[PDB]
């Protein structure tokens, strides 16, 4: 029964307009809760949960300033990159940053993640253990000497144990009744005659929350792991998910196929087949 | 809360 | 370097005929970040379309929604146009009501 605390970074730099656009999004599990955009005009930290608004105005003033400096510490890092390839301005490029702690029922870290990525791939990540770097080219070997000479591992790992895990559960406690809602599926089956001889059977899941979900479709019990369509889980746009999948099965025996849903908020699992009248 | 620092790369 | 966008047109809510609701332009997958969206109701521009913050993957890839207010009727027809580096002409997806 886990949780995470988890930050998206992303500096993109655009030739020919100015510097590059600087974003953060923080998630709690699969809820966002703040954002930043340097496109912004006087661009702030802002929340993106209402519950987030009883952070109090330091809490917005001291993460505006870091994020800030942070956007202008990525523009000196895309500067050193461009630098260590010999890369032409003409071209845009792309770091990512993403870190985040786990932390299971007990509230205890169960791990913390730092990595980044110039244009898409992996440059720099710090290990599991919280005490070293992998590297992937002679650039982020560069880039690990000198995160080595600053011992910037140990700044990292002390957040991840430290303040990461402390704010999670701040932030699980003043979030507490939309984070811990567990909204279960609500679920039909739809018919969409297909060719005269064969029809669609879409197995709809709607309004849930968290994302992770099972929806599985079974002819007489069997499995249909090699029939069934679905897509990937959605948002709605209301902080809830939505998924489907469905089946192509001969008109007349669409009696003979179960829709199945399992989800957290979901005591016992939904068993569902498509009812005519 | 967002991590102190960042890496200098 | 480059990765397709994948795109699913969906409403918020169940479409009811006549009944307002939002249409929803879920776009993944995709790098560079860069990327144009619009979304279109007969063919023509919708301005105010909101997008909401750009987010990323496990294998560093991005993501975004795209939001309209809309209210569907019978004939009404609405779509996400999508313009990024990774391909050569724009992708349209239309609004299934059904999907
Ligand atoms: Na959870
Ligand atoms: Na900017
Ligand atoms: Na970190
Ligand atoms: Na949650
Ligand atoms: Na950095
Ligand atoms: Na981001």
């Amino acid at each position: 029964s886990s949780h995470s605390l988890r930050y998206f970074h992303t500096a993109m730099s655009r030739p020919g307009l100015g510097e590059p656009r600087f974003i953060v999004v923080g998630y709690v599990d699969d809820t966002q809760f703040v954002s930043f955009d340097s496109d912004s005009e006087n661009p702030k930290m802002e929340p993106r949960a209402r519950w987030m608004e009883q952070e109090g105005p330091e809490y917005w003033e001291r993460e505006t300033w870091k994020a800030r400096d942070m956007g202008r510490n990525f523009r000196v890092n895309l500067r050193t990159l461009l630098g260590y390839y010999n890369q032409s301005k003409d071209e845009s490029h792309t770091l990512q940053w993403m870190y985040g702690c786990d932390v299971g029922p007990d509230g205890r870290l169960l791990r913390g993640y730092c990595q980044e990525a110039y244009d898409g791939q992996d440059y720099i990540s710090l290990n599991e253990d919280l005490r070293s770097w992998t590297a992937t080219d002679f650039a982020s070997q560069i880039s690990k000497h000198k995160s080595e000479m600053v011992d910037e591992a140990h700044q990292q790992r002390a957040y991840l144990q430290g303040p990461c895990v402390e704010w999670l559960h701040t932030y699980l406690r003043l979030g507490n009744k939309t984070l811990k809602r567990s909204d279960p599926p609500k679920a039909h089956v739809t018919h969409h005659p297909r060719s005269e001889d064969y029809v669609t059977l879409r197995c709809w899941a709607l309004g849930f929350y968290p994302a992770d979900i099972t929806l599985t479709w079974q002819l007489n019990g069997e499995e249909l792991t090699q029939d069934m369509e679905f897509v990937e889980t959605r948002p709605a746009g209301d902080g809830n998910f939505q998924k489907w999948a469905s089946v192509v099965v001969p008109l007349g025996k669409e009696q003979n196929y179960t829709c199945h849903v399992e989800h957290e908020g979901l005591p016992e699992p939904l068993t569902l087949r498509w009812e005519p009248p | 809360a967002m991590a102190p620092r960042t890496l200098l790369l | 370097i480059q990765k397709t966008p994948q795109i699913q047109v969906y409403s918020r809510h169940p479409p009811e005929n006549g009944k307002p609701n939002i249409l929803n332009c879920y776009v993944t997958q995709f790098h560079p970040p860069h990327i144009e969206i619009q979304m279109l109701k007969n063919g023509k521009k919708i301005p105010k379309v909101e997008m909401s913050d750009m987010s990323f993957s496990k294998d560093w890839s991005f993501y975004i929604l795209a939001h309209t207010e809309f209210t569907p009727t019978e004939t009404d027809t609405y779509a996400c146009r999508v313009k990024h580096a990774s391909m050569a002409e724009p992708k349209t997806v239309y609004w299934d009501r059904d999907m």
